[PDB]
């Protein structure tokens, strides 16, 4: 119950947030942009995943 | 009378004093007398209660007694009923405001005086002295004494010719000043005469 | 490395207890780091003196009642647990409270020594109603940190104490509430600097610059394990 | 009347205050509900069951 | 309870765990042992001059091993009326009901 | 009949601990899980922990 | 009959403690589990035993009250 | 000026007392003179240790009374009074004397 | 009033660009203090060039 | 660690 709420709030999206439509060189700097305070947890973004 | 008193030789180093006050030559003797009185009274009273050490300490015209006993419950009785009673009598004896504290003696088998007392009691109620001695020694050892010695003397088993017998176990260094040697004595007033019981209990060496 | 260093520039006392303090200047982003670290340390690990053992005369246990008073003995122990003492020299002192007569027993009636300071002269303890009633308690004030309770202090105590001494729980920490704010600093040539406005709320016994200095030393000596060894 | 009483006190009308985290010092997103509930201790204590 | 229903008063009075005053008046408040209430003259009988001495039940065993205890919630020299409460029982606060 | 009749009344004082049961008035049961420090609590911007 | 005496057997200087010289817990105290409250043991039951009602396992507390309407005789030489 | 004469049998205890006194002085007032050690009195005693007779058999005891002279140069309002509530450890006879 | 200094017990070097600094023991609620302080400094304050 | 220690190096004992 708690963990599906944490995931459903995490992997979602909104039509404008901090860092809308910026491009990221990996998931590591995705978490670094979430922690430093430069993007939001749900902000649509092109990443490069492997 | 060969040996030095083990407490007495160590008062400056590892053992402390019982009466702990300052007084000028004027009031000192009187103070001593008072101490003697109060202590005597306490012994008389708390015979059935296992009492090891009465520590008197008088600051500012007011006497602070500290009774070290194995069972506080019998000395205290009901909470602040017996202690209170004791206090006023102590005060009377002294002629000043009294204050009784009661320290609880952890491990009465390792306290020497208590052991001695027990032995004396046993002797009085007509047990085999030797068996009592053994018990005393064994118990202490079990409890974690680095060593113990006990000695009993005179009219043993009501025999006409008096003698002394003693049991040591572990190590009991008396010449070593830094050794915590709890020494104490007692006297069994039996039907055949007095039987004196000495007991040395070596807790361990102090390093400073 | 173009960093700077902060200083305690202005220390305003809003009252004797509630008192703010600035910090200036902090670098960019450091404000929430130092503020949260000083908050955690200043709430967990400060030394303050508190009541530990209470000794009332003519008492058996803490669940009895007494002659001539309002609050019962558990109420007296709670009102003594709230006390705020500030010793200077020793680390373990014994106070004395003696009072007779009809009226409330404030904290200002304790016969103080020289190096103890009771900073709440309106802290009520008892409400003596009979004029023939008396109360003579002897408090014991240790000094530590954190929270050490009666159950753990039931066997921890080594010094064989006599029976009749009521054991009160020890709330040692004199900090109760702390908030920090990261404003915009007014630097005449820099715009990317900030100030930290720590808003403490003490027990009255602790001096805020001394508390901040001690928390800073705690943090630096904790980080020395990272600095020196690897 | 709950909203009007929350306006007499200086509290926010929604009943919800923004709360920071004591661990990380940073704000919880999406403000949370804080209030006073009257909580009771029932007599099913754990050191009567262990 | 900050959010109650107002029925706390009737439950805390009507269950006899609080020491509700029988006859109104003032107070003498020895109280260490008992609340002593001086009675106003209108509620007071001609003979049997009379002042009401309430017994507070201190720390004792309940049927569920909890502690039933009464504490006086009136001071010394304070007017009380008939039906008013004097001693707060277990789980009561000034005559209300504090579970 | 009965000869020696000694009744002794102990009084334990139980505090609260991980494992007790608390509840509100609405049916919200709970077993108190972690007894946190004061610092780790969610504090609002005024400074008071919850 | 069984007996109310502190002169508790086999068990050593860990019986006579939270009690008086004539037996029974001495009131108040910080008693826990495995303590002794009322020395209550008989001879012929080198054939003595320990029925002395003790404190149950896991509980602590303070003796708040001791009631005794015992077999007309409970007294030692005089508390009764 | 307040001269203070500390006297005791235990030296460590005396030292402790002296320090405490200094502390008491120094917070309230200013310019505490200092803890000056005077000569110790070594009052000796010889006694015969036999119950009856053996004269060369002897114990030689002594009582070492230590002296500490603490002086306070400026008696303020706050300072002098501070000692009233501030009693020292037992077995240490103090002797304050202003002027 | 004396605090527990730790010993740095482990550097499990997984690769040349990987580490895991196992570190014990600290006072209650100090691991989060040191970890969060180092994490925020390493994210948004450590100097370097790119 | 030395960045934070030199940052806090001012008001210590």
């Amino acid at each position: 119950q708690d963990v599906v709420l944490g995931l459903y709030y995490m992997t979602r999206d909104c039509v404008n947030a901090k860092g809308e439509g910026m491009v990221l060189t990996g998931p590591k700097e995705a978490e670094r942009l979430y922690r430093s305070g430069l993007a939001s947890l749900h902000a649509r973004v092109k990443v490069r995943i492997t | 009378g060969q040996k030095v008193h083990p407490n007495g030789i160590r008062l400056g180093i590892v053992k402390p004093w019982n009466s702990t006050w300052f007084a000028n030559t004027k009031e000192f003797a009187d103070n001593l007398d008072s101490d003697f009185k109060v202590r005597q009274y306490l012994t008389k009273e708390l015979a059935k209660a296992s009492v090891s050490r009465i520590v008197i300490e008088r600051p500012a015209k007011s006497i602070r007694v500290t009774i070290h006993t194995a069972r506080p419950g019998i000395v205290i009785g009901k909470k602040g009923e017996d202690v209170e009673k004791l206090r006023k009598v102590v005060a009377d004896i002294a002629g000043v405001p009294a204050q009784i504290n009661i320290a609880e003696v952890r491990k009465p088998e390792l306290d020497a005086k208590l052991v001695a007392d027990s032995i004396t009691s046993q002797l009085e109620r007509r047990v085999m002295f030797r068996r009592a001695m053994k018990r005393a020694v064994q118990n202490a050892m079990r409890l974690g004494a680095k060593g113990i010695k006990v000695e009993v003397s005179g009219r043993l088993g009501g025999a006409e010719i008096a003698r002394t017998e003693w049991y040591r176990e572990g190590r009991v260094p008396l010449h070593t000043l830094r050794a915590d040697i709890d020494y104490n004595t007692s006297e069994a007033h039996t039907t055949y005469g007095v039987i004196g019981v000495k007991v040395w209990i070596f807790k361990g060496e102090i390093l400073g | 490395t173009e960093f700077l260093k902060p200083r305690l520039v202005d220390i305003e006392q809003v009252s004797s207890t509630h008192a703010k303090v600035t910090l200036e200047p902090l670098e960019r982003g450091f404000g929430h780091t130092l503020g949260n670290a000083l908050r955690r340390i200043l709430l967990s690990s400060m030394p303050g003196c508190a009541v530990t053992e209470v000794e009332i005369d003519g008492v058996l246990h803490e669940y009895s009642t007494k002659e001539g008073v309002q609050e019962d003995i558990l109420e007296i122990l709670l009102n003594l647990k709230g006390l705020a003492v500030r010793v200077q020299g020793k680390d373990e002192v014994i106070l004395t409270l003696n009072k007779s007569g009809i009226g409330p027993v404030t904290a200002a009636d304790i016969t103080h020594d020289g190096d103890v300071e009771i900073v709440k002269p309106q802290h009520v303890i008892c409400h003596l109603t009979d004029e023939n009633a008396s109360i003579s308690m002897r408090i014991k004030v240790q000094r530590g940190r954190g929270y050490v309770p009666a159950s753990t202090r039931i066997h921890s105590e080594e010094d064989e104490r006599p029976i009749g001494r009521l054991l009160v729980d020890a709330c040692y920490s004199p900090v109760e509430r702390i908030a920090y704010n990261v404003e915009a600093a007014r630097v005449e040539q820099r715009t990317d600097l900030d100030k930290l406005v720590i808003e403490m709320e003490t027990n009255g016994t602790i001096d805020p610059e001394e508390a901040i200095r001690r928390a800073a030393t705690i943090l630096a000596e904790q980080l020395e394990a990272f600095v020196d060894l690897r | 009347e709950i909203k009007e009483l929350l306006k007499l006190g200086d509290l926010p009308t929604s009943g919800q205050i923004r709360l920071y985290d004591g661990r990380t010092g940073e704000q919880f997103e999406r403000p949370v509900t804080v209030g006073y509930m009257y909580m009771l201790k029932l007599n099913h204590l754990v050191d009567d069951k262990m | 309870p900050l959010v109650g229903t107002g029925m706390e008063r009737a439950v805390a009075v009507d269950s006899g765990v609080t020491a509700v005053a029988k006859r109104g008046g003032v107070v003498q408040y020895v109280d260490a042992s008992r609340i002593v209430i001086k009675v106003n003259e209108d509620e007071m009988y001609p003979g049997e001059a009379g002042i009401d001495i309430y017994n507070l039940t201190k720390y004792t065993r309940s049927n569920q091993n909890t502690c039933i205890n009464q504490m006086p919630c009136v001071s010394l020299g304070e007017p009380v009326e008939r039906g008013d409460v004097l001693a707060d029982g277990p789980s009561t606060d000034l005559g209300e009901l504090a579970l | 009949g009965v000869l020696k009749i000694v009744k002794v009344y102990l009084a334990v004082k139980r505090r609260i601990q991980p494992g007790d049961k608390m509840a509100g008035r609405h049916g919200n049961k709970g077993v108190i899980s972690k007894i946190n420090p004061i610092e780790d609590m969610p504090y609002d911007e005024n400074g008071t922990p919850v | 009959p069984e007996e109310i005496t502190a002169d508790i057997p086999n068990v050593g200087e860990a019986a006579l403690s939270k009690l008086d010289e004539s037996g029974i817990v001495y009131i108040g105290a910080e008693v826990t589990g495995g303590d002794i409250l009322v020395g209550k043991v008989t001879p012929k039951g080198s054939d003595v035993k320990d029925s002395s009602l003790r404190v149950p396992n896991g509980v602590s507390g303070t003796v708040i009250d001791v009631q005794v309407f015992t077999r007309d005789g409970v007294e030692k030489d005089k508390r009764a | 000026r307040i001269r203070i004469r500390l006297k005791a049998f235990d030296h460590r205890l005396i030292d402790q007392a002296t320090a405490e006194i200094v502390e008491t002085a120094k917070r309230t007032g200013a310019q505490v003179r200092g803890p000056i050690p005077l000569p110790t009195r070594k009052e000796r005693f010889t006694v015969l240790i036999s119950p009856h007779v053996n004269k060369d058999a002897r114990d030689q005891y002594e009582i070492r009374t230590h002296l500490r002279l603490v002086d306070i140069v400026e008696p303020t309002e706050k300072t002098v009074d501070a000692l009233m509530r501030l009693d020292l450890a037992a077995g240490v006879d103090v002797q304050i004397s202003l002027g």
